[PDB]
């Protein structure tokens, strides 16, 4: 029954940020995850951390997104910038307990 | 017929979905709770050891203080 | 749940499969009634016509009767 | 469950308006073969009298000669 | 076409028949899905209580 929250979303061209936020059940969980769905496709898997908190992305980001771990936040952070009019699409998160998964909101972005 | 239709039907799929998949959602809580049935049954068998482990412990407390007077 | 399960399996493409049909019932539609315009009121074209053309032809009918006058 | 009464309404669309439609394309077709009914039978006065004339035209040539 | 009108409207009352009875049979596990969560407090009981 976890909620998580996303922001950073926005109007832009750089630099603008991604926060998901944590308000129950912090940092004591296993791997948590991040999607985004182009538009006309599914969604996937962009950029990953653990419990061990390794940190692995999607090829399309290489060197331009970078993924991190608060304990007491438990707000993962990002770079957006080195932008391609693909960059234009929805940011999400994603986290899982006991065999049930849970999405978060998911936001929009801009490459311009 | 067919403009309403080909909006309308396709449009009854994925309002399907996301209740639904809560559903499968819901009965995730569910997969747990058909396999996690037996936790009680478990449970009930060691409520009873341990109260005859405790009648034990009873029978074993009488040996305790009974020996105070005795001994003095 | 397997109820719960094989029912979005079952209405998704009975969803999906006689939607489609019915599609070619209309796009069949438009093109094949298009006629009873397009060669039809040609039909009219022609026919608003075809009284012009043997109206010359009906001023046909009367100039055999004086010129043999 | 809100997920459903809600789809219902998506196949309560196709109910009665889809058999709204073709019953009105019922007078619909009335007026397919009603320009039909100006056409193919009146058509067919020209598709069969003015034949005649041109035997008149031929009648005006044996006339004629 | 006229026979899609009668052909759907046995399809349309079908699964308008077959949407509720599912939910009342997700209405009936709705019931227990509660219930067992209220169970794990005897199984929280006997947690709190072993101890």
């Amino acid at each position: 029954e976890v909620q998580l929250q996303e922001s950073g979303g926005g109007l832009v061209y750089d630099s603008l940020r991604l926060s998901c936020a944590s308000s129950r059940s912090i940092d004591g969980i296993n791997i948590m995850r991040w999607y985004r769905q182009a538009p006309g496709k599914q969604r996937g898997m962009v950029a990953v951390v653990t419990g061990w908190g390794s940190t692995n992305y999607v090829d399309s980001v290489k060197g331009r997104f970078i993924i991190s771990r608060d304990s007491a936040k438990d707000t993962v952070y990002l770079q957006m910038n080195n932008l391609k009019p693909e960059d234009t699409a929805v940011y999400s998160c994603n986290a899982i307990y006991r065999g049930s998964e849970y999405w978060g909101q998911g936001t929009q972005v801009t490459v311009s | 017929v067919m403009e309403h239709l080909k909006a309308i039907e396709p449009l009854i799929a994925e309002i399907r979905g996301p209740v639904s998949q809560e559903f499968e959602a819901r009965r995730a809580e569910h997969a747990e709770l058909i396999a996690v049935r037996a936790n009680l049954d478990q449970a009930q068998r060691q409520i009873a050891l341990i109260q005859a482990e405790e009648r034990e412990v009873s029978a074993r407390l009488a040996a305790a203080e009974t020996a105070l007077g005795e001994s003095d | 749940s397997t109820q719960a399960i094989g029912q979005r399996y079952e209405t998704i493409h009975g969803g999906l499969d006689s939607i489609g049909r019915v599609m070619e019932h209309l796009k069949a539609i438009e093109p094949l009634i298009a006629e009873i315009r397009g060669p039809v009121s040609q039909e009219f074209e022609a026919r608003r016509a075809e009284h012009a053309e043997l109206i010359a032809v009906r001023a046909n009918l009367d100039q055999a009767q004086r010129q043999i006058a």
